[PDB]
């Protein structure tokens, strides 16, 4: 059962460092390298490299050769990325891959990490419910949601009910209020006989200002 | 296999 | 080094058809000696990580259906789909895996074509712990759409609004390939408390005549 989990978002200045762990579980960790792969917001994947798990050499795609380290912790099977001199062409998701048995794909990935650069502050989001009720009314069903509003930088995590209510669920993409600060909604259609015998928590995690809300959205008449 | 060794000659 | 040249960048198909993408090189990919292609098919939903695919050009991954065919050698490369279903929407990337640098395609984008479906409309009135905040937010949802286009006003009793509204499109839906709107109208609680009627009007070529949603402050 194999998992590569990657450290959460960062926001980081432009100059400073930024290192982003990865560890795997559930393969003999020495037997099988480890790429990382860049993607900048809205954009295309680009190769960086990769480091031999068993000898520890590193290779660098000729972008990222001087200002990227790739290093490994065999012990706790964890492998590092390493940026250093941050600039602005750094605001991207970093994902950590492992090489297949073969040689030729990368076989599992991670999840991301997303690092901004930038020199402003962090913000953590407020979350105020968006209540069903008869305005929220078409056909039969009802609509409910989440909005969350005011957080830097990107991303917020928005999950319901622990995770366990993925159906019918719209996630918006985050607008850029004219403040500097993102606001976006999370939203669902449910039954409206259900409303008061179900209950619907938005999960909302803002990991760069450590903000962790779970709002119950309850009917308003 | 490996594994260790991308490409077609590692 | 090896480009990795991939053609087209958006095509769009109804949902059923068989469509190809090509993915083409600067120099051949072949081993001589094995006699196996280093390419790899990689498939991005959107919000998540790449998912392996195709290895060995068509050596499919552990777990995926049969309806993914890519079989070309040499320079030439084509990733085919023998029934398009709703959750096939991402963009597909193709990697060289020949030799360093191990490069990447720029991504075929795979886009859905569907029938009309008319929006559902909501209004979600501000909420009483913004309200205590200072600022009022009144939300606008169009649900499941297609085609993306939707014209969206506000109407603050029966007045136009062009000023403090922001949109947001959600990507192409992974189960019925329609598009959801949200519209935010945001006011100061002091400019909200001097109007009465909040109004959202939708056009879409799925209704006959525009739709609105309306409700009166303090109900
Ligand atoms: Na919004």
């Amino acid at each position: 059962q194999i998992q590569l989990v990657q450290s959460g978002p960062e926001l980081k200045k432009p100059g400073e460092t930024v290192k982003i762990s990865c560890k795997a579980s559930g393969y003999t960790f020495t037997n099988y390298g480890m790429n990382w792969v860049k993607q900048a917001p809205g954009k295309g994947l680009k190769w960086m490299g990769w480091i031999n798990s068993n000898t520890g050499e590193p290779t660098y795609a000729e972008e990222f050769k001087g200002r990227f380290a790739f290093s490994l912790e065999t012990s706790a099977s964890t492998a590092y990325l390493q940026i250093n001199n941050l600039k602005n062409e750094d605001t991207a998701t970093y994902f950590c891959a492992r090489w297949a048995n073969c040689g030729c794909a990368m076989d599992y990935w991670g999840q991301g990490t997303t690092v901004t650069v930038s020199s402003a502050s962090t913000k953590g989001p407020s979350v105020f419910p968006l209540a069903p009720s008869s305005k929220s009314t078409s056909g039969g069903t009802a609509a409910l949601g989440c909005l969350v509003k005011d957080y830097f930088p990107e991303p917020v995590t928005v999950s319901w009910n622990s995770g366990a209510l993925t159906s019918g669920v719209h996630t918006f993409p985050a607008v850029l209020q004219s403040s500097g600060l993102y606001s976006l909604s999370s939203v669902v259609t449910v039954p409206s006989s259900s409303l008061g015998t179900q209950t619907y928590i938005c999960n909302v995690n803002h990991k760069p200002s450590n903000t962790k809300v779970d709002k119950k959205v309850e009917p308003k008449s | 296999g490996a594994g260790n060794q991308p490409g077609a000659n590692g | 080094d090896i480009v990795m040249t991939q053609s087209p960048s958006s095509l769009t198909v109804t949902a059923g058809e068989k469509v190809s993408m090509s993915c083409k090189s600067s120099q051949s990919l072949f081993t001589s000696g094995k006699q196996k292609n280093y390419l790899t098919w990689y498939q991005q939903k959107p919000g998540q990580p790449p998912k392996l695919l195709i290895y060995w050009a068509s050596t499919r991954n552990s777990g995926l259906p049969d309806r993914f065919t890519g079989s070309g050698s040499g320079t030439d490369f084509t990733l085919t789909i023998s029934s398009v279903q709703a959750e096939d929407l991402a963009v597909y990337y193709c990697q060289n895996d020949y030799s360093y640098p191990f490069t990447f395609g720029s991504g075929t984008k795979l886009e859905i074509k569907r029938t009309v479906a008319a929006p559902s409309v909501f209004i979600f009135p501000p909420s009483d712990e913004q309200l205590k905040s200072g600022t009022a937010s009144v939300v606008c949802l169009l649900n499941n759409f297609y085609p993306r286009e939707a014209k969206v006003q506000w109407k603050v009793d029966n007045a136009l609004q062009s000023g403090n509204s922001q949109e947001s499109v959600t990507e192409q839906d992974s189960k019925d390939s329609t598009y959801s709107l949200s519209s935010t109208l945001t006011l100061s609680k002091a400019d909200y408390e001097k109007h009465k009627v909040y109004a959202c009007e939708v056009t879409h070529q799925g209704l006959s005549s525009p739709v609105t949603k309306s409700f009166n402050r303090g109900e």
